[PDB]
């Protein structure tokens, strides 16, 4: 199918506890394979991933000269927000950034991305055409202009058409035992009685990737969306991920109840009933 | 692979 | 500009006594970054826990999983204590089994 790649980061200023704290993460698809961290001793790009290890010190020193420069650009940027927005050198401020492409299955570049966040709020980003800017306010307006006069945005468009594409379709091929497999959900549910006349229907999904997935529970073939408590799909921990899906219903009408499970790994929907 | 201010 | 986290607290897999298993607490959807979770032990603190790097989602928002390898017994109750700017006291979110 489709894939991604996509570089976070973020640098929050600590006014009296010196300079600002920079943390950078590098994820394909659903997997993460490259950290860097300001208060690290080790100053370095670190691998998080088997598939990368295999990369020669001039990947990681170009990397992490890469990531270096980032941090101290990303410094400098909450410098003129301060300026920008008229903010006391008081208070501890956030900048986030993400960038990255997406390529289809025959591995053409379908999107890029390059975009920043002030304190949670949206700052600037590359339009999809990559040659136009978003501002979210007054303040980004003026990067904008800068931007827009030094021809930024031409070269972005050439790193994620080209670098950032040529990148994402190596890791796919290096790393094609972990990252382009599928592993299904393995399913079951629990019941508990919750009084008298009514219990409790959970169903759930452990240890699929990617971490896509729907859980829907249907009563009579209705579905129950308002009445469905659903949590946020979580990280098991060992790459894989977990979801359920719970229902109250009058005991003893169960057997009116189905689970049903979507996911990429699945040749077939699921449908499990207590 | 990873990649002037405000 | 300000976001409570949203808090989990489970394991890795269905817990069986005396099977080695990992807590699991996951935090997600705050803002600002900075944030304190423990992992607690019949209310004491677990010292040797781990954490995942600072992440965001699409929305900007943060998450964090931090982990500790345990065997779950009968007996022992597991707790999640969370702390952050958005929270007055810490929220201490309790392992269910089946949650």
């Amino acid at each position: 199918g489709s894939h991604s790649m996509r570089y976070f980061s973020t640098s929050v200023s600590r006014p009296g506890r010196g300079e600002p704290r920079f943390i950078a993460v590098g994820y394909v698809d659903d997997t993460q394979f490259v950290r860097f961290d300001s208060d690290a001793a080790s100053q370095r790009m670190e691998p998080r991933a088997p598939w990368i290890e295999q990369e020669g010190p001039e990947y990681w020193d170009e990397e992490t000269g890469k990531v270096k420069a980032h941090s101290q650009t990303d410094r400098e940027n909450l410098r003129i927000a301060l300026r920008y927005y008229n903010q006391s050198e008081a208070g501890s401020h956030t900048l986030q950034m993400m960038f990255g492409c997406d390529v289809g299955s025959d591995g053409r570049f379908l999107r890029g991305y390059h975009q920043y966040a002030y304190d949670g709020k949206d700052y600037i980003a590359l339009k999809e055409d990559l040659r136009s800017w978003t501002a979210a306010d007054m303040a980004a307006q003026i990067t904008k202009r800068k931007w827009e006069a030094a021809h930024v945005a031409e070269q972005q468009r050439a790193y994620l058409e080209g670098t950032c594409v040529d990148g994402l379709r190596r890791y796919l091929e290096n790393g094609k035992e972990t990252l382009q497999r599928t592993d299904p959900p393995k399913t079951h549910m629990t019941h508990h009685p919750i009084s008298d006349h009514e219990a409790t229907l959970r169903c759930w999904a452990l240890g699929f990737y990617p971490a896509e997935i729907t859980l829907t529970w249907q009563r009579d073939g209705e579905d129950q969306t308002q009445d469905t408590e659903l949590v946020e799909t979580r990280p098991a921990g060992d790459g894989t991920f977990q979801k359920w899906a719970a229902v109250v219903v009058p005991s003893g009408e169960e057997q009116r109840y189905t689970c049903h499970v979507q996911h990429e790994g699945l040749p077939k929907p699921l449908t499990l009933r207590w | 692979l990873y990649k002037m201010t405000f | 500009i300000q976001r409570t986290p949203k808090i989990q607290v489970y394991s890795r897999h269905p817990a069986e006594n005396g099977k080695s298993n990992f807590l699991n607490c996951y935090v997600s959807g705050f803002h600002p970054s900075d944030i304190e979770v423990d992992l607690l032990k019949n209310g004491e603190r677990i010292e040797k826990v781990e954490h995942s790097d600072l992440s965001f989602s699409k929305d900007w928002s943060f998450y964090l999983l931090y982990y500790t390898e345990f065997t779950p017994t009968e007996k022992d109750e597991y707790a999640c204590r969370v702390n952050h700017v958005t929270l007055s006291q810490p929220k201490i979110v309790k392992w269910d089994r089946d949650m």
